[PDB]
């Protein structure tokens, strides 16, 4: 009885836009950014995973990833 | 009607479809001339062939070693490509028995011919050849002696494989010599079958006979500008790490500034760190410093004020020898020098050999890795005397793998045939008549032995038959007079493990080929 | 053969039509039906030869020159240069039974040029090719029915395998593997009840790897209840074997993290180079801790890692792959019971995998190693490492047991079985023909026709087997009709019975189904063909 | 699947007849289970003509079967009160399988 999740969603680790720079002069911000990066993904496929949707179907590229996290999660993603 | 002789032609431009007779025709004369063109090569008194290939580098090799001649040639027949390959995997399993499989595979189509003009289906066949198989594969097994246990026979085994191994190669000119050569290299491996371990370095001139094996180890690099050149009690740092411009491995960092005074800075501190990494690697104790990585200037200069001997450019097999032939951890970090095991060898200097100088290590702790100069007055002699180290040592590894022996000189495949001829006179039906060409291909093997000697083939097979049929499972072909005679007292031993995979190789590789009934060639790309 | 339009016209003008009508062709009503049927003909009988245990191989070149032998009427198919479209309809035809199926890719064919053949005669005495279709469909109904009705049902249990391997050693007695008949029978079986979802009725194909190394003997392919990977140790110095591995999978490579977008790190002064440098060193001390206090003796990653990580794995005995794909490291995480893990900081003790053994594997005189992957709890993923003495044999066993697997997923989902040998085809030739007597219109001839050729498939085996195909055919057909039997068929072996049951000769009664429906289907396509028209050259 | 149908003076004939589908019977019994009691079989005969009897009751039977219509005609004499119970058919189909003895209703005598 899945609930059933449409998107037009990239779900992947990926430049957060093609015109974006990042600049940073401190380790600790180098290890915030890719942190950041990673809390991106990671809190799109929690409020995936919080809506309830068993299911999950993506117009655009699910990465390996967001695939993972749903296997662990027991949901499907394509 | 058929593909080819119908009304309509069911195919593109330039294919075809050889039907049964003409398939059979094509794949039997493709075979038989693929064994035709490797024999001559067997046996002791066998002889090279010249490659000459036909690019525009014009390579040319001497060799007596079926796999490369298979390997080397033009084949368009697709039952010849298949027997070449059947040789190639021959040469990836073991390192020897490549030009027999060959023949043997030849052999038995010969057979397989004569019995489909016979009018036998080409399934009898293969299964009175499966039987057949059966049989020889127990008669072997039977056959096979085991001295693992007892170190003295295992060694003259040993001393006996490699010889039978060289005696048909060009280097049976100095048999003797490098077949103590062999088994010393391989008994230096300590029971791994690392056949890497075993380096080659051939070096133009010089006698054959001048070859040797390195009591310790050679190094075909360099050493540093300001550096030592002799060093004894040598505590050796094998290395994997930069020492050439190393940059933190962060790809986005950018030295971004506003003086040349802060970008002089920069700089000073990448020496600085370039100069702590050198004084980690110090803080070990060390005399010599091998790196599979490059040393750039200012690593060498500090290596050299450091009064240690620092050599560069060694490959991963480099470095992997040189872990086996000293003892030392190939390390990447300096941060725990008690848990990096350093390398030892009573000395290390320069030598020459030929006209260029190479690092010895003498001394060494381990020596589970080896390095064979061969010595010789052609490239041609040189490259057809590494394949043939190549194929003893191959043998000798397989052997102290597997300590099982089998008697050679034609002794295996006259007792393999012997069995198979039981067999064959105690099965009714055609499969015994497909049984006995299987026993006369295993024959027809010291056949061809003794042809390319130069003797009676026909006679001395037959007296080899007659010994075999009465109990003397241990008769063999003595290629010094050209006789029958003992190969237990001659030490005339194969590898059962080679001759088994001969064997069934060949088999297997006629009954692929035989199976087949129609060839449909597709449009070459051209 | 003729042209689009020869008038040019009935004032001297000129009279263009078609695009390069001049040089195009076409064929059309009864001469193009019999080109079809003698080009389907031709594909028939060049495939009939490969039918059964006495059946003989093919050779196909590629273009490039590389040899395929091979029993399987896909491939050789699928290898075939074809130029002619009904060709190409009967490659198609047989790819679609080996879609489907798995096995009956040259029965297919050969029914289906039969079909044609008789087809051929029937259109020769004036019958329309619609109503030889719509005959060929009834007898094709009638014979399926018949197939449902003489059908037997064996177990799919794990606890008594002797029925599957039967059906296994049926389907791949026809193959070069039959040297290892049994081997092969048991690996197959063994390996899809591993893998298989019993409750859904669905075999995943992808959790069973098939691969193959030259070497060693064909006896020597075995199962791994597990994976190998053609990966080795990533330091020549870490140990060659490991023993209750807990493993943790990776797809970080072991490297300093590194954002996706576009960034550049600044360093403004001697301190802020010296604080990236202890920031590097600090990383990879950081990673091999935390793989470390995760308790694992293993890592397995998918990126591949450096010089420091590598020593550093060493120094902190935990041996370590990497540049593992995708695919392996989904297969390496089934089998383990391990979760795959994108970052070490994700990384704990319960995602870890356990096998009771991984091992480095040498193969002889060649410098190559291989991993194993092996006495894992449940592995819900396996692995068929197939050796033989060259890459021809290799790739023939590999599609042999590609066959043998489809086979045995057809009983998991479907348990219906019906005997062969020609059995089955002799029994509905039997049914259609009795139908036909009690049909009394037009459609009699085609049906009849329908059984004649489905009478082609037992004269095939006898031929390929040396008997006298007309004289053994009649005789068992005779028994089938005096002694209520339809497992009698052609003793290809010649173990004296003609019982199929017996013999323990099984086929699938879904596989048969389809073999006559594909059949009958693609007939009806061809013969419902009247015109072809093509380009020149 | 098969559909089964069959038909006291102290000889008594009591036939049973399959129909249905199937393409093979494989063998043709008769059985009798007295009220209380536990079934046992009559007698049987196989497509091969080869009948076994029990052993309460031998010697006197005459079951023949019609292989052209796949039935089946019991004549049995010596008449007995023992002998007054449900006489049942039973009906071997296609490969034998414990799902294909087929039963009919019973005649009581
Ligand atoms: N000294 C010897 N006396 C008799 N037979 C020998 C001797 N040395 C080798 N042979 C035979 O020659 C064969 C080896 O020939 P070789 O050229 O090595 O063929 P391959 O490459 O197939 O191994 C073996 O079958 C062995 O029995
Ligand atoms: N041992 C056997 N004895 C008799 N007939 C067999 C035997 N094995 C297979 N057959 C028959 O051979 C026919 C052809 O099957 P085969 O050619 O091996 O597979 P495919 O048709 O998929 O290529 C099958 O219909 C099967 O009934
Ligand atoms: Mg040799
Ligand atoms: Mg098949």
């Amino acid at each position: 009885n899945p609930k059933i999740a449409l998107l037009n969603v990239e779900l992947e680790l990926k430049a957060e836009k093609d015109n974006a720079e990042i600049r940073v002069h401190t380790v600790e911000d180098y290890q915030a950014i890719v942190d950041a990066e990673w809390n991106i993904l990671y809190d799109k496929l929690e409020k995936i995973h919080h809506s309830g949707a068993k299911v999950v179907l993506s117009k655009l590229p699910i990465g390996d990833v967001a695939t993972q996290y749903f296997a662990d999660r027991d949901m499907f993603c394509a | 009607a058929s593909l080819s002789l119908a009304p309509v032609n069911i195919f593109k431009a330039g294919a075809d479809e050889e039907r049964a007779e003409t398939a059979r025709l094509t794949s039997f004369i493709g075979a038989i001339a693929i064994g035709d063109l490797v024999k001559s090569t067997l046996g002791p008194k066998g002889m090279d062939k010249i490659l000459l290939s036909s690019g525009r580098d014009a390579s040319l090799m001497v060799t007596n070693d079926g796999a490369t001649i298979l390997k080397n040639i033009g084949v368009d027949n697709p039952a010849a490509k298949v027997l070449v390959d059947m040789s190639r995997v021959q040469d990836d399993e073991v390192g020897d028995g490549t030009t027999s499989v060959t023949v043997l595979a030849a052999e038995l189509l010969r057979e397989a011919e004569s019995l489909i003009a016979k009018k036998i289906h080409p399934q009898t066949i293969i299964a009175g050849w499966r039987e057949a198989t059966k049989a020889a594969r127990e008669a072997l097994l039977s056959s096979a002696v085991d001295h693992g246990s007892d170190e003295v026979k295992f060694r003259q085994d040993l001393m006996n494989i490699a010889g039978t191994t060289l005696s048909s190669k060009l280097l049976t000119h100095h048999k003797d010599h490098f077949t103590k050569l062999a088994v010393e290299a391989v008994l230096r491996l300590k029971g791994s079958g690392n056949l890497e371990a075993i380096h080659i370095i051939k070096k133009l001139g010089g006698s054959l006979a001048d070859s040797y094996l390195d009591e310790g180890f050679l190094l075909d690099k360099k050493i540093g500008v300001n550096q030592p050149k002799r060093i004894e009690n040598a505590k050796i740092l094998i290395a994997n790490t930069g020492m050439d411009t190393d940059k933190i491995k962060i790809f986005g960092s950018r030295v971004r500034v506003d003086s040349t005074a802060k970008v002089a800075e920069i700089e000073h501190a990448e020496k600085e760190k370039m100069k702590e990494k050198v004084e980690r690697i110090l803080k070990h104790g060390i005399n010599c410093f091998i790196n599979r990585q490059l040393i750039y200037n200012y690593p060498e200069q500090l290596f050299g004020a450091a009064g240690v001997m620092a050599i560069e450019h060694a490959d991963f097999a480099g470095v992997e020898r040189l872990a086996l032939v000293t003892g030392g951890e190939i390390a990447s970090t300096f941060d725990h020098p008690e848990l990096v095991k350093l390398g030892s060898c009573k000395l290390i200097e320069e030598v020459m050999i030929g006209e260029d100088k190479l690092i010895h290590f003498s001394g060494v702790a381990l020596g589970e890795a080896c390095t064979i100069v061969l010595r010789g007055a052609t490239q041609q002699i040189l490259d057809e005397a590494e394949r043939s180290l190549h194929d003893a040592l191959c043998v000798l590894a397989q052997t102290v793998k597997d300590s099982r022996t089998v008697y050679g000189g034609g002794c295996s495949e006259m007792l393999m045939a012997h069995a198979v001829t039981q067999l064959a006179n105690r099965t009714p039906g055609k499969e015994a008549v497909a049984m006995e060409s299987y026993a006369k291909a295993l024959r027809m093997l010291p056949t061809i032995i003794a042809d390319n000697a130069g003797y009676d083939s026909a006679d001395l097979v037959a007296q080899l038959r007659a010994a075999h049929s009465e109990g003397n499972t241990t008769a063999g072909l003595d290629m010094r007079e050209g006789t029958i005679g003992d190969m237990a007292i001659l030490g005339i031993t194969e590898s059962f493990q080679v001759k088994r995979q001969v064997l069934l190789s060949a088999a297997e590789a006629a009954e692929v080929i035989l199976r087949v009934d129609n060839i449909i060639k597709a449009a070459p790309r051209k | 053969a003729s042209m689009g339009t020869l008038a040019f016209d009935e004032y001297g003008r000129p009279f263009l039509i078609i695009k390069d009508q001049d040089r195009k062709s076409r064929l059309m009503g009864l001469e193009a039906l019999k080109s079809h049927i003698m080009a389907a003909k031709a594909v028939a009988n060049t495939m009939r030869t490969s039918l059964g245990p006495n059946g003989l191989d093919k050779m196909m070149v590629d273009k490039d020159g590389d040899v395929t032998v091979t029993n399987d009427g896909a491939t050789i198919l699928s290898m075939m240069d074809v130029d002619h479209q009904i060709a190409k309809l009967m490659v198609e035809l047989s790819k679609s039974q080996d879609d489907e199926i798995g096995d009956g890719t040259t029965g297919v064919v050969v029914l289906a040029g039969a079909l044609l053949e008789e087809a051929e005669q029937l259109l020769d005495r004036g019958i329309h090719p619609i109503r030889i279709a719509d005959g060929y469909e009834q007898a094709a109904r009638v014979a399926i029915e018949h197939l449902d009705k003489i059908s037997d049902s064996v177990l799919v249990d794990i606890k008594d395998t002797e029925p599957l391997i039967q059906t296994a050693k049926t389907t791949l007695g026809s193959k070069v593997v039959n040297s290892c008949h049994r081997q092969m029978a048991e690996i197959a079986v063994n390996a899809v009840l591993t893998v298989a979802d019993m409750e859904r009725r669905d075999v995943d194909f992808e959790l069973i790897k098939v691969e193959g190394k030259v070497g060693g003997r064909l006896e020597d392919t075995k199962l791994i209840k597990g994976v190998i990977v053609d990966k080795d140790f990533s330091h020549p110095q870490m140990p060659k074997k490991v023993e209750d591995a807990k493993i943790a999978i990776l797809t970080c490579p072991f490297e300093p993290p590194k954002p996706k977008t576009k960034h550049k790190l600044d360093v403004t002064s001697v301190e802020d180079y010296k604080a990236l440098q202890k920031y590097e060193k600090e990383k990879f001390e950081e990673m091999i801790q935390q793989i470390k206090e995760t308790g694992a003796n293993l890592a397995i990653c998918q990126w591949g890692f450096d010089d420091e990580a590598n020593h550093l794995l060493l120094q902190n005995n935990l041996p370590a792959v990497r540049w593992v794909g995708g695919p392996e490291i989904e297969l390496i995480a089934i089998a383990t019971g391990g979760r795959i893990v994108p970052r070490f900081s994700e990384l704990t003790a319960e995602k870890l995998g356990f096998a009771g053994l991984v091992q480095e594997i040498s193969f002889g005189t060649t410098k190559d190693k291989m991993l194993v992957i092996e006495q894992c709890k449940n592995s819900r993923a396996v692995t068929i490492f197939i050796r033989g003495g060259n890459k021809m044999i290799i790739e023939e066993a590999k599609r042999s047991l590609h066959d043998a697997l489809c086979v045995i997923r057809n009983l998991i989902r479907d348990n219906r079985v019906v005997y062969g040998g020609g059995a089955a085809e002799i029994s509905c030739a039997l049914a259609v023909s009795q139908e036909a007597d009690k049909c009394p219109t037009l459609e009699q001839y085609a049906m009849r026709a329908f059984a004649d050729a489905l009478e082609v498939i037992p004269m095939a085996l006898s031929e390929n087997s040396g008997m006298n195909p007309i004289q053994t055919m009649t005789e068992v057909r005779a028994r089938q009709v005096k002694e209520m039997n339809p497992a009698l068929g052609i003793d290809c072996l010649h173990k004296g019975t003609n019982d199929m049951k017996q013999q323990h000769v099984i086929e699938t009664l879904i596989g048969k189904k389809q073999q006559i429906s594909l059949a009958t289907q693609m007939v009806r396509m061809i013969l419902k063909i009247d015109d072809i028209r093509k380009p020149g050259e | 699947q098969v559909q089964l149908v069959e038909s006291l003076v102290q000889s008594l004939r009591l036939s049973c007849g399959a129909s249905g589908t199937f393409f093979r019977i494989n063998d043709m019994g008769w059985y009798r289970q007295a009220s209380g009691k536990q079934r046992e079989l009559v007698a049987s005969i196989t497509r091969g003509g080869t009948t076994d009897y029990a052993d309460s009751v031998k010697g006197r039977f005459t079951i023949s079967r019609d292989n052209a219509k796949n039935t089946v005609y019991l004549q049995m004499n010596s008449l007995k009160p023992e002998d007054t119970a449900v006489y049942y058919c039973k009906a071997n189909r296609n490969w034998g399988r414990e799902w294909d003895d087929y039963w009919g209703q019973g005649t009581q005598v």
